[PDB]
């Protein structure tokens, strides 16, 4: 057998069924909570470029799409669930995706605005603003995906083991 | 410093106070002000650029009928009508050209087709006599534009002289880069100064009905802007 | 508030709902009658480049498309509604547009052939040739659009106020 | 010298001997080995490259019900469900999300729609009481991966560390260049060395049923490879 | 009159324009019970040894569970908190409200210095344990700084212009 | 970087998971572990210094009686008793030495005085026969101490060798700088490492009763610490 020594900067993507991610249900008129939480695993470094695709595909408990006036906001945080204004990306509305062809089509493929980085212990949150008198989010059917592996279109999330590279700490301090 | 956000007809980054909505006027055809956004205390300034910032604006109207014994299955309208970016077919559109709701039977009502030439639309169901109905068809035959206000209801200028028709606005398939809409003009303002989005058209549009299935707020605006923190 | 001093050469497009344009119904085998008339407003200058998109979307009174063997011809005119041989553009057929994706698609987007200009008081007409034993045009549903604002594809109609530039008279 | 072939879950260039299939396991969630390909005697070597070689893998499962007097016309499932690349409609998909077959009435059974939110699906027909049924719905909530074996059942390495979910695998429209799937990793092996394609998921997939209309072998794999003669 | 210095000394409280409060229920950390904002073209300064004095009450006119927690915290614009710059992460017990402001011994000071640029925010988060009574804004009061007193300190203010 | 926080017997900066409480043991006098705090994932490290960091720890116990026809108005106890920092008077103390609650009459019960020499206390009210009562008097005759655990229930050291008596702890007036309590020792730990606060005393203390008026959690701890973000 033979396998190629693939580069440390591995091309990956994020989704629900992973250990360093979590979600929880949401009601209405309810900005403060992360519907979805992400955290940096230990001794790893994640990198999200500016042209990274984004793809929330939330649902209602009865299996429906929500009010497109709903808003989604990805946002970086300092440790301790402490958000920060700078570094925010993807302040979008829940409408205007066409989930059917969303990831499928590079046109519909909504990318981020600016670059981003996740040091080994950091947080990225996904806040949601639903107008009142509306239905709530259901975590069983909701989903997030970011990055585009497995396609000549779109970009992919970079990852690297912190212990391999020597300037990994330099890039971590650089943020 | 600088970011690229979206702003909506409700809340968003502002907080539902320094927005305000309003309907148009029908009998006097006048350049009403249907929406306006006031720069809050906390920001430093807001910018706005054409051929840089995308946009979306889905308006509608409201009309009503009266149930009758005769099997209507079709209603005329008071508004010029066309399909969403053109097509005879329903459920292929980017969104439904029209929605209908029965007060008695608290259910949606599908749509089969329409002539799209005269002010006409088909209904798939068979409304009963005496039943109350509401419908939120597409809107047409209008103009949209921008202007700035310096804290006082006192205009200083205009973003772009020539109005763009909402008719054409519906005609283009939205939300496609390359085919995305991008108006002209390069505006910028600061604290407590307002941008007004203005309408000139006959038919009475809506913002809220409290009995519309596909979301609470019927119409919508979603504009890209640049902000200095 | 602050607004940028946009250039005088403004990028615009033409359509039915404007003051300096008009239309009138048409029957059958009526070339001389213009279905649509355009005129130069006062103290303005319009410019239409050669790669300008074109988009007629005529209809029948019953709400149908007409015989695609029908012909459309945009044509410049001297004053007094008088046509001209030179300066004409877009002698095309009414078929082969696919109005569904016509403006949508840069492929279906049919452009003009040569450049064009409209001095302050001039005319551009749109003649139509329908074969006999066919249905007539209905102005309520017909429409014209030319130029492509609001899209990185296509070109736009240039306009300028005559009273701003000094060599505008020389260019006219 | 070098060529670019396709290889399938049966026969092909190999000859049905140096393939082997297998099902997964349900109660202990474990990284089973559902398929494996052993380089035959005759070849010199095989290569495999990501972002160069396309792929397809359509899995399913099997379930059964019992006929009843009541007009069911709907069945729950034990597997998460979604449409093929997303759509509410049937017969527009690249392939049917689900297939059903009646043992008594040896005929196909169409599908109308489904909720696609809970483990649900509709049936267009009206099964009779006592009639036996089989269904081969889409599969979901799994992971797929590769590994190499040096003739002994003795691993030496792994093509790519991180698993890709079959869920996403179904989500992308397949068989479109630019949108085609292309995993990562650059493997290569030689005579009698094996590549194992491994599965980690709860639901019991299938390879053969002998009563499935749309072909004999229910599921399928079709991978591109490079070969040195 | 003797020209007083620009660095004026003041004390804060409820009845002011650039402060606000709102009722709180139970187990509601994110909601600020009290909000403060910097007025226009002024600069506020709060030293490290500045007294602090909350007087939260129940609707029926009673003190709450002393296991309750209070946290003063600086915030970036847009209501955005920060880890650095926080001061006075204290409990609601251990004040002796009767002798709190009057006795310097029972008077509680902050931990580190602080500053408020012209447009900035300071919030006062509260953590109440569940199955407890909520806060009532009519009866609650805040004070920081001790004007007109020998002990304690006073909040500095200055016109930016 | 560094801050100076308070930490409590519930939640606080930790989140109610990486705390744990526990009662002591009575018949075998043993150095139980009544409280413990585990450094969470998110912090970098925690420090702890004596003569720098203040403290508070109000413990109590629980006892019960039985109503009788005779006008008791006094109860003995099983715990040594004294006033809060010394005084014969009630309502002058920093806090009540003792609290009583009647199950039947769901009301507080005041206290007049006590001998404070033997295990005695007065009641101001006149309990009825058969009525159930609870009382949460002060605690005495104990020792408190600290120790560290390296993720495994496996001690490595001890903050300060000599125990301080809780008796004395109640004796000093708390929450006065200059008179504030400040133990000795300089500890520090990191992620998932635990500090255990340990008790050696006969009487059974409490943490929760669900029928105590002056707050939900009867006892309390409030310690100052230094944290590296």
């Amino acid at each position: 057998p033979e396998i190629g020594n693939n580069g440390a900067e591995k091309q990956i993507s994020l989704h629900k069924g992973q250990p360093f991610i979590d979600t929880q249900d949401v009601g209405a008129a309810d900005p403060n909570t992360p519907a979805v939480t992400i955290e940096g695993p230990s001794d790893y470094v994640i990198a999200i470029d500016a042209g990274t695709p984004v793809a929330p595909e939330f649902r209602d408990a009865n299996g429906d799409k929500l009010d497109p006036s709903t808003r989604v906001t990805i946002q970086k945080c300092d440790k301790q669930g402490n958000p920060l204004g700078d570094g925010i990306v993807f302040s979008d509305t829940l409408g205007r995706f066409e989930y059917s062809k969303m990831r499928s089509d590079p046109d519909y493929m909504r990318k981020t605005t600016t670059s981003l980085m996740i040091d080994e212990r950091e947080i990225v949150k996904i806040f949601v603003e639903v107008p009142p008198n509306a239905n709530g989010m259901d975590a069983d059917n909701s989903r997030i995906t970011i990055g585009d592996d497995t396609s000549d279109y779109g970009k992919a999330v970079g990852i690297v083991e912190h212990g391999d590279l020597s300037p990994a700490e330099s890039k971590a301090v650089r943020q | 410093q600088t970011q690229e956000y979206t702003i909506n007809h409700t809340g968003g980054v502002l907080g539902d106070s320094y927005v305000t909505t309003a309907s148009n006027q029908t009998s006097p055809q006048r350049e009403t002000a249907v929406l306006s956004f006031e720069c809050p205390r906390k920001f430093e300034e807001i910018n706005y650029v054409g051929q840089r910032d995308a946009t979306r604006f889905v308006p509608r109207t409201t009309e009503s009928i009266t149930g009758s014994a005769n099997d209507d299955t079709v209603v005329d309208l008071t508004a010029n009508i066309q399909p969403v970016a053109g097509e005879e077919v329903i459920a292929e559109q980017d969104y439904p050209v029209a929605v209908a709701y029965n007060v008695t039977q608290g259910v949606e009502v599908d749509v089969v087709d329409a002539d799209y030439a005269a002010d006409t639309v088909t209904l798939g169901t068979n409304p009963a006599d005496g039943d109350e109905v509401k419908v939120w068809p597409i809107m047409s035959d209008g103009d949209v534009q921008f202007r700035l206000i310096n804290q006082f209801g006192q205009e200083e200028g205009r973003v772009y002289p020539w109005s763009t028709p909402l008719y054409r606005w519906h005609d283009f398939p939205q939300l496609k880069r390359g085919r995305e809409i991008n108006l002209h003009g390069s505006a910028s303002w600061s604290e407590n100064e307002t941008l007004e989005i203005l309408l000139d058209a006959p038919q009475a549009l809506t913002w809220e009905d409290s009995d519309y299935p596909r979301g609470q707020y019927v119409t919508t605006l979603e504009q890209d802007v640049e902000i200095t923190l």
